[PDB]
């Protein structure tokens, strides 16, 4: 057996849910860096 | 052969197929909608022809919705790891593809609707660029709908 | 190039947009503009409706071919048509809920067969059919638009351009992907079950034609192992010939920048030999968008009106307002997605198949 | 635009009700399909009449 | 804060490895048994999905890099906006590479019998499809970004002078060698891999 | 066989992927960063562009360096033959010592051959020194390919 | 160059398009062959200036109206590029205009000491250096009641860190000190902004373009202090910026430079500024070195320093057109080819 | 084995995250597009009651989270299957991390739109049209989570 | 027990590291100094071949890594001691992460040296001497790894 | 148990660390002070062989690392006590991560001293005085590592 | 069990860490004070040997590590208790990470005092008076580790 706590199925759920959470953190850091061009909305 | 943790991957694939696709569609709607709102304060008659990038970003989210619905009709309590990881792959494919296609449509769309108000010949240019970025969601949808057909065989 | 477009652009559209229901809707909303073209001509058209009315005859053909090809498929709002006699019969005595196969009686007369509709492995057969359909129609479109180059070089009266570009292009394209398109038809021609022979895989036949010449694991025809070597040598001899005929015979006729001709012919050779592979795999969007249209029209029906069909509460007001609301929700989703925001994508993909895959030969 | 949707609601639902009435195998022929044909045809044909009422009322607009 | 987590995970890995090693149980951190006992369908499906995902995130990357500068450079010189679309096309072909490799890989994806499930061949064709999906998706990612950068420079040098686009299209050719080489290597890696049996 | 376990092709296909991905990453950095400097002088003296395509060609050779070792690792991998863990570790190392070798050589070619091409529009006598520094920065990947070939022939 | 075109894709390609409208050497020779300001207008109409003097019609056309409208379209192009900017780019565009805000402050508070009217000392102000409380600098005389009333809400407020108000209100001698000290603190802050948040290809070629501004301002302060100033070096060293190539060893010798040779022997030890103070017009040497530093900032592609390198080159273009139109209107043609063209 | 003890953990995380991340999305949509209302209704306060539509369409995302949180909460149990917990985790994330995206898009489009609608009054209809496409993202996440939650306890053992 | 099956992993990554980090340092030393060469030989064309000595000086670092990696490669075995893998890992790190240091030092010294040597002709000898003091770090790493690699397979057993 | 199989790992990464972390501090002391020599001797080139003392005192600590790496190398064996591996790791870290500190201090002090010794020539004797305190920090680590390495195989058994 | 095989690991890490972090603190305190000296006496070089006090007081807190890394080194045995290794690790950290703080404080106060003591001549007494409070930090860490190391082998078995 691989382990009793860190079994064959838990340890490859925590790789899938680490890859997906990595893609999520990257995509949320893309959307967090999204700013509005305010000079093209004002009168000045 | 069909363990107890096997519908985790299918449920998280059904999750990610709409999550990453809606993140990409939200970036493609928001960033290209800033360009619509910035463009149409000095030339407002271009408002309903500049609406194409948010429509294409919505088509991306429809492509993700299709995969999420078609994955959640094949989930069961006692499915194999084969079905689970193939639903996971069908989720990841359309997730990364809709995310990439939505980022590309968002970054091309605001630049296109800004160049279209200065030069009128750039409307056909931005449409022909955004059609290449639209079908990348189709390129993930193909792998998602092919891995869906191999779910229970 | 807009004189072969007049049929091929609505037809390459219809291969991607294949349905007699959506095709009749698009034909009807095009024929509404064709019959009313006098009231709409003397009218101010905004850009979207100017685009839609300038092409009121591209959409009439795009509907008229979509009805034809969705009668080739059994796809009428993602349903089948039991018009002809089937080539498959199901067994009469079988237990409920078990997996059964059908026995082949004959072949279906016109179009695809209707016993593939509620079928587990019907989508595998439709994948094989539509992939090979896209391969053969892309081959036909490319070898039709490649003859126009010969007609151009003949009208210019340039035999140097013919022997330098058309012939080494022709016996490079036809010796590889003409052979693939012939092999698809020849596998369809043989039975492979009555003969008790293994059906060859055509992907790893073209993989092994370039990697391991002369070794044939599953024999497809008699004399395959020695004819594929001849076709491989005929394809490989045209990589130096198309690259070295025209500059070395323009240089010989000066006894003019040789650097502007040799580099241009190297770029032309690399581009053409790249594109012969890169476009026959790019015509598989005719299968991609057709699969997408068929599966979306299936899973919209199954979510909207497959829920409205029930033999309980027959004649009840709730059970009929259920059908009314679900038909309205189905129809607005078909019109909004599967016509306007799906056939526009099929239109643009049949457009880029002309702009790149046809207007570069 | 309700008259177009109502005309298609006449035509499509009338064809669907006729295909349920005659026990066509693309609508009844599966196990997941409804068992009784005319029981579904009776509630699809009334919806065809409802859309015909909408087509006649919006046809005088 | 991310550097704090990078240091914290490193400290926890070092403390766990030295605790497991000092107590005579250091072979319990067993990466080989982890590879032997995880399902090959994880590696296969993950390789297919990351192939078609990371080809598209490079194709779409290059598309916005040489699309936004094409539209910016086309404001004064709008005679580039159709000729220079081959720079979109060269960074778009790296997605069809990953697509036609993902479908060829998914053809090798059948149901293996449970009695021979963690066999030699079934585990081989999980490893091969995993790394041959990675080496195609990452190569098409990097190729799409490189072709997008060398097309964004070409879209502005085209609007500067018309005779420069022919000279800088060659850099896009040498940049688009890379996705085709990844296309070759990912087919050679899963060339001897059989189906799941 | 205790010396040839069934998880050994993991480290061989990892060697294939590390030999291809990092070498084409180095080749792409080397062609993109240098194409920036070649296109930057596109207006100022356009006649020096076709002479300056050498740091693009020498960057593209770094992908051939990874291609050769990726083919030679993938040719030693078969599901029917026995495959030792020694062989898998050796293929991991020979892909890993050519991938970062070509990555560093591509970073060096990209940083040298755009500054050189970008300063070459002022001084036309720079070209011999530019080609010389590109040769010294391109043998960096040749060293890693030599180590990878010797290591492949040793480990099999 | 991998994350540049997210927010700066459209911005660069239009500025790169604005670069192609820079007049070349042949387009300057075709302007020096003109005989009339009307012929110079019609020669500029074939360039990318086309029909910018269309509302003039040959009668009210002077050599200052050309400098007005040719710079006005520069300012409107800068505002169009700034309106499409967001994030760090928009902040970089604001930091460019801060140096014009400083000049408009120092030009507005000298028009009140001389009691010149407020409506005519503001048409001479710079349009890019506009803040909303710029006309309200005509309310007080001393520095403290102009800071604490007006200049706190301005973005020039962190730059009043060393301006010591000793309750002497204002002559013309200390407004130049306040101007040089605000520009000193501004050059410090904008160099730290470029070093901090601007990415790496647009960092090294912007630190040089900004250290050149600091070196030119150091040499001009240390050389204009001979004739119209009698100040101590400990008070003179608060006017010299410390970001440049010239600071740690040579601005010390420029601080205790009591003579012209104290400047010349200080600038002989620096390598790229030696020979400027020997022969020729010094202002032409600085403008030529400015254009040679702006030319090789367009040669790096994915950089936001192309905006600075564009607007300084376009300002030099407006200065060259103004010099030519001043030569062909006053009928002096002995130095008509004194323009500066690196494009 | 089919119904373990740690099985309500994923169900409780799915009940929590559906309201947590939609409250984050609705909070960003209210926040970013309410800064624009408070900035552009100091000059034209007559259109204060029509700029409120980004805030309302942001607050619909929190109701999308609330519905799925209640429907997951009334399916939790001590002895539920691990399948039920996985489906409730998926339905919680499908509403939460999609309504977070919808709320980001509503906040960005609303702040960019109510600032441009005071200078051009014709941009209001375009703002509403873009915000409908931004709100159907959270609606699609709601559809996915309802189709999961109907599948949650159907043929469980 | 004493020559395990996973034992050539450490020798393999030691053979890898002596190319990886050494070529990374040599690439830094060639790139950052070649920037200074191409930036100063614009107006000083005759000093173009005197300025290559930082780039050659950084290439000798990669030659140092090449020699030690080949000499480790010709001692990898299948039935290898774990002591031998530990020694080869130490000898690979000792060349790699010291040649990276010497490459950083040569890359930062050499561009300043070719920028100052174009302005002062007597600074060239000082540049060469500082580059000798910078290259001797990678020479020390090679000395440590050659004295270390010679002890792998001396008294190994089992 | 008392001399396990993994026991030479700590000795190998203590032999490696005593030159890695020493040479990447010596490289900082060479580079950061050499950019201060090459930028100063463009005007005072007669001080070139006098300002190079920070580079020499940064090269001395690399020899301090070399001596300890050789003495840890020649006490490695296949069957050595785990105490010996712990002591050799401690000696390697004590030289490396303190010679890194001494190199940082020499690098920061040396360019500040050579840029100031050309304005005032009486600051050279102050630069040497600060630089001896900055350089003895590695000599302290060498003393600690030699007192460790003398204790490595003294009363070891098994 | 009380004296395991892995017990000299903590003692060796403590013996290393006693001198490693004090060398880092002394390096910071020497580096910033040396920059302050070399920038403050290019004009007044008469204060060269007067301003050497921060460099000396930063060099003393490395001798503080050199004392305890010899007193820990001469109590390292093969068969030593785990209690001894724990105390030697605590002593090495107690000198090291306190002399690092003392070196940070001496390095900041040193250049801040020698750049200002060239102006005011009687800021030198205040600089020494603050550096005494900054150097008793390392003295306190020395006292803590010398009280630990007198207990590492007191009543061990």
């Amino acid at each position: 057996i691989l382990s009793s706590i860190w079994t064959e199925g838990l340890l490859m759920c925590l790789i899938v849910s680490a890859l997906l959470l990595f893609i999520l953190i990257v995509a949320l850091s893309w959307i967090s860096n999204l700013d509005i061009t305010y000079g093209a909305l004002e009168k000045s | 052969l069909c363990p107890v943790y096997a519908p985790f991957f299918g449920a998280i694939g059904c999750a990610s197929a709409i999550i990453f696709t809606s993140l990409g569609a939200a970036y493609g709607t928001a960033k290209s909608g800033v360009g619509i709102c910035a463009t149409c304060v000095l030339r407002p008659d271009l408002l309903f022809k500049n609406i194409v990038p948010v429509i294409m970003a919505g088509i991306i989210a429809i492509y993700g919705l299709v995969v999420s619905v078609l994955v959640c009709y094949s989930l069961g309590q006692k499915q194999a790891l084969y079905t689970g990881f193939i639903q996971l792959g069908a989720g990841l494919s359309v997730g990364l593809s809709g995310l990439a296609a939505g980022f590309a449509i968002g970054i091309v769309g605001d630049a296109g609707v800004r160049g279209s108000s200065q030069q009128p010949r750039l409307f056909v240019g931005m449409i022909l660029i955004l059609i290449f970025a639209e079908v990348l969601g189709l390129y993930g949808l193909i792998v998602a709908l092919l891995l869906n057909s191999r779910a229970t065989q | 190039a807009g004189l072969a477009t007049v049929v091929t652009f609505p037809f390459m559209f219809a291969i991607m947009f294949g349905d007699m229901g959506h095709g009749f809707i698009l034909f009807l909303m095009a024929l509404f503009l064709v019959l009313n073209e006098r009231k709409f001509g003397a009218m101010h058209r905004d850009e979207i409706f100017d685009m839609a009315f300038t092409g009121r005859y591209v959409l009439l053909l795009m509907g008229a071919f979509s009805v034809y090809t969705g009668l080739l498929y059994n796809d009428i709002f993602s349903k089948s048509m039991t018009i002809f006699k089937s080539g498959w019969q199901w067994p009469s005595t079988f237990r409920k809920g078990e997996s059964i196969e059908a026995k082949k009686t004959g072949v279906y007369p016109f179009g695809l067969d209707f016993a593939w509709h509620g079928t587990d492995n019907g989508l595998l057969f439709s994948n094989s059919y539509k992939m090979k359909l896209s391969i053969l129609m892309g081959y036909a479109h490319m070898t039709y638009s490649f003859m126009f180059s010969y007609i151009n070089y003949r009208a210019k009266n340039s035999k140097v351009d013919i022997i330098g570009n058309f012939i080494p292009g022709l016996v490079f394209m036809q010796s590889i992907f003409g052979y693939l398109s012939w092999a698809i038809v020849y596998k369809w021609s043989k039975d492979w079950i009555k003969d008790d022979k293994p059906a060859p895989g055509l992907l790893n036949m073209l993989i092994n034609m370039f990697l391991a010449p002369g070794t044939i694991d599953d024999q497809l025809y008699s004399g395959q192992a020695k004819l594929q070597v001849v076709l491989l040598l005929a394809a490989l001899v045209c990589v130096p010939w198309l690259l070295l005929y025209k500059p070395l015979t323009l240089r010989r006729l000066n006894k003019f920048n040789f650097g502007d001709v040799m580099i241009h012919q190297v770029i032309h050779t690399i581009e053409f030999c790249l594109n012969c592979i890169s476009h026959t795999a790019s015509y598989l969007r005719l299968w991609a968008l057709s699969l997408a249209h068929a599966q979306l029209s299936s899973v919209l029906w199954d979510m909207t009106i497959s829920n409205a069909f029930s033999s309980k509460n027959s004649g009840s007001p709730l059970a009929v307002m259920k059908v009314v609301f679900l038909f309205a929700m189905w129809f607005v989703l078909t019109v909004c997605i599967l016509v306007f925001m799906e056939g526009t994508s099929a239109m643009l993909h049949a457009l880029r198949l002309h702009w790149v895959e046809a207007m570069s030969k | 635009c309700c008259t177009v949707l109502s005309a298609f609601g006449v035509v499509i639902l009338s064809v669907i009700a006729h295909l349920f009435n005659t026990n066509h195998e693309s609508f009844v022929g599966s196990i997941n399909d409804p068992e009784d044909g005319p029981a579904v045809a009776h509630t699809v044909y009334l919806a065809a009449l409802v859309y015909l009422v909408f087509f006649v009322f919006c046809g005088f607009q | 804060f991310s550097h704090f987590l990078y240091y914290l995970v490193l400290i926890v890995v070092i403390v766990y490895g030295l605790y497991k090693l000092f107590t005579g149980h250091g072979s319990d951190i067993n990466f080989g048994k982890f590879l032997l006992r995880t399902s090959p369908y994880m590696w296969a499906n993950l390789g297919i999905a990351l192939c078609v995902g990371l080809s598209v995130v490079g194709a779409a990357w290059g598309i916005f890099i040489t699309g936004s500068s094409m539209i910016g450079a086309g404001v004064r010189a709008p005679r580039i906006t159709t000729k220079n679309l081959i720079s979109i096309i060269f960074c778009e072909v790296v997605a069809i590479y990953g697509l036609i490799i993902a479908i060829v890989f998914s053809s090798k994806l059948t149901v293996a019998t449970a009695e021979n499930m963690y066999s030699k061949s079934n585990l081989y064709t999980g490893y091969s499809l995993f790394w041959a999906g990675i080496t195609v998706g990452a190569s098409n990612l990097i190729c799409g970004i490189a072709v997008g950068i060398t097309g964004a420079t070409a879209a502005i040098s085209d609007a500067a002078d018309s005779a420069l686009f022919v000279k800088i299209l060659v850099i896009e050719i040498f940049g688009s060698i890379l996705g085709l080489l990844g296309l070759i290597v990912g087919l050679l890696m899963a060339g001897k891999a059989s189906e799941f049996q | 066989n205790i010396y040839a376990p069934l998880y050994a092709p993991f480290f061989g296909f990892a060697g294939c992927a590390a030999a291809m991905v990092l070498s084409c990453l180095g080749a792409a950095i080397g062609t993109a960063k240098s194409g920036i400097g070649i296109a930057g002088i596109g207006t100022f003296k356009p006649e020096l562009i076709m002479k300056s395509l050498i740091p693009v060609v020498m960057s593209g050779i770094l992908a051939i360096y990874g291609l050769v070792v990726a083919v030679l690792i993938a040719g030693n991998l078969s599901p029917t033959e026995d495959y030792t863990l020694f062989n898998g570790f050796m293929h991991l190392s020979c892909g890993l010592c050519v991938g970062f070798a070509c990555l560093s050589s591509g970073y060096a070619i990209g940083m040298v051959g755009d500054v050189g091409v970008r300063k070459y529009m002022h001084q036309p006598r720079l070209f011999v020194g530019i080609v010389l520094i590109l040769i010294f920065s391109e043998v960096l990947g040749l060293y890693g390919m030599i180590v990878a070939l010797i290591l492949n022939t040793r480990g099999s | 160059g991998v994350y540049f075109n997210i927010d700066n894709g459209f911005i660069e390609g239009v500025v790169r398009g604005y670069r192609n409208g820079l007049l070349s050497n042949n387009q300057y020779i075709n302007l020096t062959q003109c005989d009339t300001l009307e012929d110079l207008k019609l020669q500029l109409s074939s360039t990318d200036y086309g029909n910018f003097l269309s509302s003039v019609s040959s009668e009210s056309l002077t050599t200052s109206l050309i400098q007005e409208y040719a710079s006005s379209k520069l300012y409107h192009e800068f505002n169009y590029i700034r309106d499409q900017s967001s994030g760090s780019t928009r902040k970089f565009m604001d930091y460019i205009t801060y140096g014009y805000m400083i000049d408009n402050v120092a030009l507005m508070i000298t028009g009140t000491i001389h009691d010149r009217d407020k409506g005519e000392i503001l048409q001479r102000c710079h349009p890019l250096g506009w803040f909303d409380t710029l006309p309200t600098l005509s309310v007080a005389t001393d520095l403290e009641s102009l800071y604490e009333t007006v200049l706190v809400d301005t973005p020039l407020a962190p730059y009043f860190k060393n301006c010591f108000d000793t309750a002497e209100e204002l002559d013309d001698m200390n407004i130049e000190i306040i101007r040089n000290k605000l520009y000193k603190a501004y050059l410090e802050d904008f160099y730290n902004f470029v070093t901090e948040e601007i990415p790496e290809p647009a960092k090294e070629c912007m630190q040089t373009l900004l250290g050149f501004e600091a070196d030119r301002r150091s040499i001009n302060i240390a050389l204009n202090s001979l004739q119209s100033s009698d100040i101590d070096p400990d008070l003179k060293s608060d006017l010299l910026p410390n970001i440049g190539k010239l600071y740690p060893l040579a601005t010390f010798h420029l601080a205790q430079a009591q003579d012209f040779e104290g400047v010349r022997a200080a600038l002989a030890n620096v390598y790229e500024y030696r020979g400027f103070l020997e022969t020729g017009n010094l202002e032409d040497h600085f403008y030529q070195l400015e254009m040679e530093l702006c030319r090789d900032a367009f040669t790096q592609q994915f950089a936001i320093s192309t905006v600075w390198a564009w607007m300084k080159s376009k300002e030099q273009e407006v200065r060259n057109i103004t010099w030519i139109a001043e030569c062909i209107a006053q009928n002096q043609r002995e130095r008509i080819n004194n323009y500066i063209s690196v494009y």
